[PDB]
């Protein structure tokens, strides 16, 4: 029982727990989750300013 | 952005050509203080000659 670290910055996520979940039941594999792996960018907007403060 | 990256190249640039003009300034940190004292003697001495 993969004793979430109390002091990892980034909390696990409902999604998260419930993937876990269903790959520990063999519902899912995990080649069936990569297959379906997005790339989505998330926050592009956010990332650009932080660029141009550098810059400044 | 672009404007942003745009002056940097700027700003560099004209870095660059000044440290080049400032090649004799940039020598050995001799105690500019004791150079001033030297010279502080010999013009004393130089008014007390003349």
């Amino acid at each position: 029982m993969m004793a979430a670290n109390p002091w990892s910055p980034v909390q696990p996520s409902a999604a998260s727990l419930l993937l876990e979940k269903c790959l520990a039941a063999g519902v899912l594999s995990q080649n069936a989750l990569d297959q379906a792996q997005l790339e989505a960018p998330c926050f592009s907007h956010a990332e650009e300013l932080q660029r141009i403060t550098e810059i400044k | 952005m672009s404007n942003s990256v745009e002056a940097l190249l700027e700003i560099s640039s004209s870095l660059k050509a000044l440290k080049e003009e400032c090649v004799d300034l940039c020598s050995s940190v001799t105690d500019g203080d004791k150079v001033i004292q030297s010279l502080r003697l010999a013009l004393t001495d130089f008014h007390q000659l003349t």
